């Protein structure tokens, strides 16, 4: 009701106002992005697969997912504190002949209400989108990172995936992992293993 | 011995409006509207 | 009931480590996360750090390079490792337990909960 | 960091009187859950932090029923009802959602 | 829209990729009808007369009238420069991921 | 798809008096074009469908003038100013717009 006493929310005439704070759920041999995402991540947004010989697991990214994180906060707390909302009317009343002045106070009352329901759907319907790009786009930071870390260590067979020439336990996952990858003492088998086949 | 990169998935049914899409699947949302 | 109980040496010299331990008993280590708080002798409180089972340990910006936190469920004890120790480290230790739910996904990225404290422990520098 | 500030730092209060403190924030503090996670918690002296208030409003078990917290955005505040002999001691104001964990400077009540 | 031009020894050709410039036909009809219910218009007016002595009521009618208009002129040209530049952006993009994936 | 819905089943008339027969869509039918394309079909019993209405004013080759159609958004209507005995049969309305391509569920008219 547009009628309020106290600090009160503004008055919108929407129905539905959902704003994104997460990811698109497309659901599902553990293949990357272009398959689907995984239901079995319960860390963290972002991460990575691995399965070797000592096992099978799955791990978070924590850096990207906090950054997201902490970005996505801050576009509630700029979307609740930009519209402060305080008493805003309680409405007047005239007699048979003060229509005009009726009116007039209708035009107001209906024209600041329109205004404000169109910049309320206008800005959800560019956040949530805005949202969707960039986590697609720190997907792609994190494949580009990986794939320059790994370099001809690996094969690709797109899909999001790698799959190592050389023999890789989970010290090697660890360094591809957080970032320390060194490339020289994997190499000779690796350039062995690919002039073979 | 293969490492694959992917994201987070669940079971929500919660679904949003965007510009070229309508009635998309998110894994989570926020509600700013009080009914 | 979920009662914790501190333990640890009273006084250490400068330039140390100085190292304390939280038994824990009443309830498995793995559902909690598990966090130090210091309190100078009438001062603020000040948040140390963090811990879950699985393991990574979120520790306050000034005090990172100093801190080192462990866990082991064989004997449910968590434990601080303080090194560099200086006169303005005379403090109240606090162990605090928090709730874990391995659903929440966002609840390792915000600061933890904090619901079951601890008796204490006093340590001076001198 | 986030920084907390409370008033007043003392609130003599006579018994059956209501009590107030007021906890402010320098950012805002919800989260992309849908919650504001700030705690207020008392402190008895010589003796263990316990806490009174988990989140705005809700109220853990075991507190009594004059302890009421509310507030929003910015501003919150910790208001009793009625106070006791048990009333005594420091009040604090901490917040969960930015690193890192930040609590607030103290407020003390004396009985007058 | 998008597609492939091919050269060999049988002959010459272009072609065309069908699922690409359904999917941006499908998101730029979107965004025509979001423009149009989005913007919603209706009856507004018919005007006021005051005589000599309202003169005051005449001026504020004239203040809220020509208040609502910049608003709303406004709106309707940053709405229309914005959509633009999210629509080229968009073309540019499908078409580097074409020429990723025959890359791939 | 697209759910169209048409208003009334069963509209009887009498000659010489006009009828309106209301077409309305779940989305709207705008296309980048700039046109609407949304189409109105009359059957005949025991017939072939023919063509009334192509897009929302256009009038085909051949139809008389009491046949006029007009709407916009999501509300349309067709419009027969004299009714007369060879205006008996079922009308539909299309759109041509959307996949796939979805019919109306069709008006009966009678003489009365
Ligand atoms: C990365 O992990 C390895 C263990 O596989 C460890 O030795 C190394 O110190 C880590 N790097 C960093 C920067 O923490
Ligand atoms: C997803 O599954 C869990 C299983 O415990 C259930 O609690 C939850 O309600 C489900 N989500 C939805 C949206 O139904
Ligand atoms: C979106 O979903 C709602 C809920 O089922 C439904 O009413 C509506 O028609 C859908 N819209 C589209 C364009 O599919």
């Amino acid at each position: 009701h547009p009628v309020t006493i106290g600090e009160c929310p503004k008055y919108v005439r929407s129905t539905k106002l959902r704003m994104v704070t997460g990811l698109r759920n497309i659901p599902s041999a553990i293949a990357g992005f272009i398959e689907g995402g995984w239901t079995g991540m319960m860390d963290g947004w972002y991460g990575y697969h691995h399965q070797n010989e000592q096992g099978s697991g799955y791990a978070a990214d924590q850096k990207s997912t906090q950054n997201a994180i902490n970005c996505i906060t801050n576009k509630v707390n700029s979307v609740i504190e930009k519209m402060n909302t305080q008493f805003t009317a309680v409405g007047k009343e005239f007699n048979k002949l003060e229509k005009r002045m009726e009116n007039l106070n209708k035009k107001v009352d209906d024209g600041f209400l329109d205004i404000w329901t169109y910049n309320a759907e206008l800005l959800v319907l560019l956040e949530n989108e805005r949202t969707l790009d960039f986590h697609d786009s720190n997907v792609k930071n994190l494949y580009e990172k990986v794939k320059n870390q790994l370099r001809n260590n690996a094969k690709e067979l797109g899909n999001g995936c790698f799959e190592f020439y050389h023999k890789c336990d989970n010290e090697c996952m660890e360094s591809v992992k957080n970032g320390t990858y060194d490339y020289p003492k994997y190499s000779e088998e690796s350039k062995l293993n690919r002039e073979k086949i | 011995d293969t490492i694959c990169i992917g994201y987070h998935a669940n079971n929500s049914t919660d679904t949003v409006d965007t510009v070229c899409e309508k009635n998309v699947t998110v894994t989570h949302s926020v509600n700013l509207l009080e009914d | 009931q979920v009662q914790l109980q501190e333990s640890g040496p009273g006084l250490v010299k400068p330039s140390e480590t100085l190292s304390l331990t939280c038994t824990v008993s009443g309830a498995s280590v793995s559902s909690y996360f598990w966090s130090w708080i210091r309190q100078p002798a009438g001062k603020a409180l000040e948040w140390i750090g963090r811990i879950y089972t699985s393991g990574n340990t979120k520790s306050n910006p000034s005090l990172e390079s100093r801190v080192t936190m462990s866990l082991d469920a064989s004997k449910d004890q968590f434990s601080l490792k303080l090194t560099s120790v200086t006169a303005a480290d005379t403090a109240v230790y606090y162990c605090a337990a928090g709730r874990l739910d391995y659903s929440d996904t966002t609840g390792y990225y915000k600061p933890p909960p904090l619901d079951y404290w601890g008796q204490g422990a006093l340590v001076t520098v001198s | 960091d986030v920084v907390m500030t409370q008033s007043p730092l003392s609130l003599p209060v006579t018994l059956g009187q209501p009590a107030s403190i007021s906890c402010r924030s320098s950012q805002g503090l919800a989260f992309l859950d849908g919650n504001t996670y700030l705690s207020w918690f008392q402190q008895r002296p010589g003796q263990s932090p316990r806490r009174l208030i988990y989140k705005v409003s809700n109220r853990d078990s075991g507190v009594p029923d004059r302890f009421s917290g509310s507030g929003s955005r910015t501003d919150f505040t910790l208001k009793i009802s009625r106070v006791e002999a048990e009333d005594v001691g420091v009040y604090y104001c901490m917040q969960g959602t930015h690193w890192p964990l930040t609590f607030g400077g103290g407020t003390k009540v004396e009985i007058k």
